[PDB]
């Protein structure tokens, strides 16, 4: 009950050896269990009994099931794992349902026992030993090795997706009009035939895996659309978001909370209604996870409001090649950003949220561009193709922003679409020196071990300033300087400053930062109707 | 006959994993691979091969078919060592022609146990498929054990044009060979189809000019009046130069800045301030003594974003001891792509580096590197591809090179 497939050329790792664990030890219960379970494999073809002819050997340990509840049987090959070469990465990236093109009916296969039904390499069976124990140790025990890929070990999940795919390239061939999906021991099958022909199709592909020794179960295991598909309901015609609940309890432990505001954080990616600050309060200063704390009247709101907006439902539509594929995006607050992919306007493919960015220094305009990056990639990985995007900024804004920035940076075809809030230059260091505003020549110095320092300014009028500044730095009370002069001025400036820093301020012109002083001095910028800021080499 | 090739020792070979690519360049990859398994220049592989190496597609002018790219750079860096001294009059014709020979390699067949380090993967999209794992059976093109291997056949091949014409120099580099012959234009093209067409009789199949390459000089502003922000701008620029020409002084012209007053406030140039600024000036007419090209160290190329579609660049290998400088302006059609004007720039220079060291620099380049690996490809056309790093452009830098002088009016091409 086999198979006639070709083995896959498996070898040890480099210069290693077999695995070598003595046996664990099992009661009398769980012996005849596996000498169960066991003497009906060997004479599958699964496993060959093997005699001291090898020195290898791996831990059998029998555990029940809650199907039957009878005695299973488990083999820890963790330790042959790594002592086994290293495979092509498996795919690890799964389908969308975004890119799912709509089939007329859609089944699903459970190639079960998928491991055991296809050959192990023939040459590294003598390493998948496992030793049967006897009662109290006592007399030998009953050695086995696996012909089959064994479960569990290392190279099975990637030599039964090859050989399941070299099993099913004639059927693929001989008729194009039916998409196969293999995932695990899974078979997803998809078409556009009538359901007559494709309940046909499938009968034959069943046979024809029939014809190879892989079988599928009877009516009893069966799965029937929709499909639970990581998070979705999949339907042959459409999506739909599998709803999430929110538990309802009265109290809440760490964990608890953290696992709460994961669920909340993805349910945030179809649902960008969604918010977790005040759940986010509740960890501060947390001892322990197993540690209880009570929701503020804030958490136990959001917390509300999260399960009404849960409650509606989100359903979808797949991919239409034949359509345009578009890309929305909004700015929802400082480095929040939103973003909805659609073909057919209000009927979305996909919807996302990226967390919000923050960084050492940047402005709005380069995370839009990144933003529109990733969804780029995403787009490339689920449709090979791009979206054209419908952009918050002005043609206008982007072009002035880019055009001079000092890094390379793109935006693949997009369109306006004013939507507010738009994305737009918070301030714009003028190109030359300001006839007729003031110049604050400015200095900031401290010694950075004492950590004490003075920021002033003395300007071509005459106003000058001078502030002692403790537990500060250098880069601080420069910027300080600058600071200063930027509160105490009118609404035009010229800052001269020695500062390196600025020189970055100058050529980036960030509209946000990490650090509140930057954060201030950057609302200081946003504020005058002009400001000439220029660098100058110090001492 | 194969001869048997190995990888340096203790390295493995590449595990680099398949970015994601369009449809249009898979379903071309997949045509272009179905045939090359037909011609028995690669195969299938199985899952028991781990290693992997980035492909996609490209399409250079004069085609509508697309042109498989495999990047086997990581690869490259593992295979053991193995060319020519290069052609040092390379770089001193009036106009050189670049070839692409890379077809001429699948008539070579690569030694069977180095096979499973050239395997690569046509990505599916959704994930619906699993990659198509192939591998070569013959030599494969941008490998660099390639041009090796097939040098001898190559050298064959090529004498009888070049004994015709010694006034053309044959030079070659990857699945790239370039000539260069000081023949006009016309007498020039004519014959590159003569090596073409002597080339053509087996299974083979961009033009420059060396001598044109002249490194421009820095040249410091000659305002009419200067005001006070004129001069500390000067200054900054000249200060930072100290690094290159220690001659360079900025002593007076620093004096000129002792007062509080006005950016815009013009400063009169006392007379040994203007001795100053002359001598700078007679500092920056030529590049710096002392340069010398290492072929014992790696080449570097930084570029740095002028804006406007403008970039400058320097080649070097030892920090402001530049081999080679220069700017860099947008073609035609890229008016609002930053990635297509870099990885055009990024392969001029290359290029350009090709000519003169025969040999890549490792470029360092003012982009995001996720902004860079998402769009480069979709502009690429050379066979060969550089080293790069991403990194933040130092404000001055680009303010000391966009300071480089341009023609009088341009080129006066009729
Ligand atoms: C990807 O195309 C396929 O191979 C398969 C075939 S079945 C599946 C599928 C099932 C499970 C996971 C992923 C897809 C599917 C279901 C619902 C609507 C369309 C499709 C489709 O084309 N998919």
């Amino acid at each position: 009950p086999i198979s006639p497939i070709e083995t896959v050329p498996v070898k040890l790792k480099p210069g290693m050896d077999g695995p070598k664990v003595k046996q664990w030890p099992l009661t009398e219960e769980k012996i005849k269990a596996l000498v169960e379970i066991c003497t009906e494999m060997e004479k599958e073809g699964k496993i060959s009994k093997i005699g001291p002819e090898n020195p290898y050997n791996t831990p059998v340990f029998a555990i029940k099931k809650k199907d039957s509840t009878k005695w299973r049987k488990l083999v820890d090959f963790r330790e042959l794992n790594k002592r086994t070469q290293d495979f092509w990465e498996v795919q690890l990236g799964i389908p969308h349902p975004a890119g799912l093109k709509k089939k007329k009916s859609v089944t699903v296969l459970d190639v079960g026992d998928a491991y055991f039904s296809v050959p192990l390499d023939e040459d590294f069976r003598k390493y998948t030993a496992f030793t049967i124990p006897s009662i109290n140790n006592e007399t030998p025990g009953i050695r086995y090795q696996y012909n089959v890929l064994p479960q569990g070990w290392k190279g099975s999940p990637a030599i039964f997706q090859s050989s399941m795919t070299k099993i099913l390239e004639p059927f693929r061939k001989q008729n194009p009009d039916i998409v196969i999906y293999q995932y695990m021991d899974d078979l997803y099958v998809g078409s556009d035939l009538e359901i007559g022909q494709h309940r046909t199709k499938i009968e034959e592909l069943r046979q024809h895996l029939l014809r190879w020794g892989l079988t599928t179960p009877d009516k009893k295991h069966q799965k029937e659309p929709p499909f639970l598909w990581m998070g979705y309901e999949l339907h042959p015609d459409k999506w739909t978001v599998q709803p999430i609940v929110l538990p309802e309890k009265d109290s809440w432990t760490v964990n608890d909370i953290q696992k709460l505001v994961g669920k909340l954080n993805w349910a945030s990616q179809i649902y960008p209604g969604i918010k977790v600050r005040q759940l986010c309060k509740l960890l501060r200063g947390t001892k322990a996870l197993t540690e209880v704390i009570p929701l503020t009247e804030e958490a136990e709101l959001e917390l509300a409001e999260n399960r009404e907006i849960l409650k509606e439902p989100v359903h979808g539509v797949y991919y239409d090649p034949s359509k345009d594929l578009i890309a929305e995006i909004q700015k929802q607050g400082q480095g929040q950003w939103t973003y909805q992919i659609y073909q057919e306007p209000f009927k979305n493919l996909k919807t996302g949220k990226y967390a919000r960015m923050r960084g050492a220094h940047t402005n709005d305009v380069k995370q839009l561009t990144e933003a529109v990056q990733k969804i780029t990639t995403e787009s490339i990985v689920i449709w090979g193709k791009t979206p054209k995007f419908k952009l918050p900024i002005q043609k206008e804004t982007w072009e002035t922003w880019w055009t001079e920035y000092w890094q390379a940076t793109w935006i693949p075809e997009w369109e306006f679409v004013n939507t507010p809030p738009l994305v737009k230059l918070w301030y714009q260091l003028e190109k030359e020196p300001i006839v007729g505003a003031e110049t604050f020549y400015v200095d900031g110095a401290a010694n950075r071990e004492t950590k004490l320092g003075k920021a002033g300014y003395v300007t071509n009028r005459g106003r000058q300033k001078v502030v002692t500044l403790t537990d500060t730095t250098n880069q601080k009370t420069e910027l300080q300087a600058i600071y200063l002069a930027l509160q105490d001025s009118g609404l035009e400036v010229n800052i001269v400053t020695d500062s390196q820093y600025a020189l970055g301020i100058i050529q980036a012109q960030p509209d946000q930062s990490e650090s509140e002083l930057v954060n201030q001095i950057i609302e200081q910028l946003i504020k005058k109707e002009k400001v000439y800021l220029a660098w100058v080499p110090a001492h | 006959e194969t001869v048997p090739v190995k990888l340096k020792p203790g390295m493995d070979g590449p595990k680099v994993k398949q970015w994601p690519l369009t449809e249009e360049k898979i379903k071309a990859l997949v045509e272009i691979c179905t045939e090359m398994e037909k011609e028995g220049k690669i195969s299938k592989i199985g899952p028991e091969n781990p290693y992997n190496t980035p492909v996609f597609a490209i399409k250079k002018k004069d085609s509508t078919k697309w042109r498989k790219l495999v990047d086997f750079r990581e690869l490259n860096k593992r295979t053991q060592d193995f060319g020519i001294p290069h052609p040092a009059g390379l770089k001193k014709k009036k106009s050189v022609t670049v070839l692409d020979v890379g077809d001429a390699y699948f008539s070579v067949p690569l030694d069977e146990d180095f096979r499973k380090y050239t395997a690569f993967t046509i990505p599916s999209i959704n994930n619906e498929t699993p990659g198509i794992r192939y591998q070569y059976n013959v030599l494969p093109q941008g490998w660099k054990g390639s041009p090796a291997i097939f040098q001898s056949s190559m050298t064959k091949i090529l004498e009888p044009f070049r004994k015709q014409n010694p006034d053309i120099v044959i030079y070659q580099y990857m699945d790239d060979l370039y000539v260069g012959s000081d023949l006009e234009i016309g007498q020039h093209r004519t014959k590159i189809e003569e090596l073409r067409q002597h080339l053509l009789r087996w299974g083979l199949t961009y033009e420059l000019h060396p001598d044109k390459w002249t490194v421009q000089p820095i040249v410091l502003p000659e305002k009419d009046s200067w005001t006070v922000n004129d001069i500390q701008k000067l200054v900054g620029k000249l200060n930072w130069a100290s690094q290159i020409y220690p001659g360079i002084k900025v002593r007076q012209l620093c004096k000129l800045l002792r007062g509080t007053k006005a950016l815009t406030e013009v400063i009169p140039l006392t007379e040994e301030a203007e001795l100053e600024l002359a001598e700078n000036r007679e500092i920056l007419k030529e590049p710096v003594h002392g340069v010398y090209y290492d072929p014992s160290k790696d080449l570097i190329a930084e570029i740095q974003k002028q804006g406007q579609g403008q970039w400058t660049y320097q080649i070097y290998q030892e920090p402001f001891k530049n081999l080679k400088t220069g700017k860099y302006a947008r073609m035609r059609g890229a008016h609002t792509n930053d990635v297509k004007q870099l990885t055009e720039a990024v392969q001029k220079i290359t290029t350009e580096s090709i000519v003169i060291w025969g040999k890549t620099p490792k470029f360092k380049l003012p982009i995001q590197k996720e902004t860079w690996e998402t769009w480069w490809t979709e502009y690429w056309q050379a066979t060969w591809i550089p080293e790069w790093e991403f990194v933040n452009t130092p404000p001055l830098v680009k303010l000391w090179y966009q300071l480089e002088k341009e023609p009088i009016v341009g080129a006066e091409t009729f």
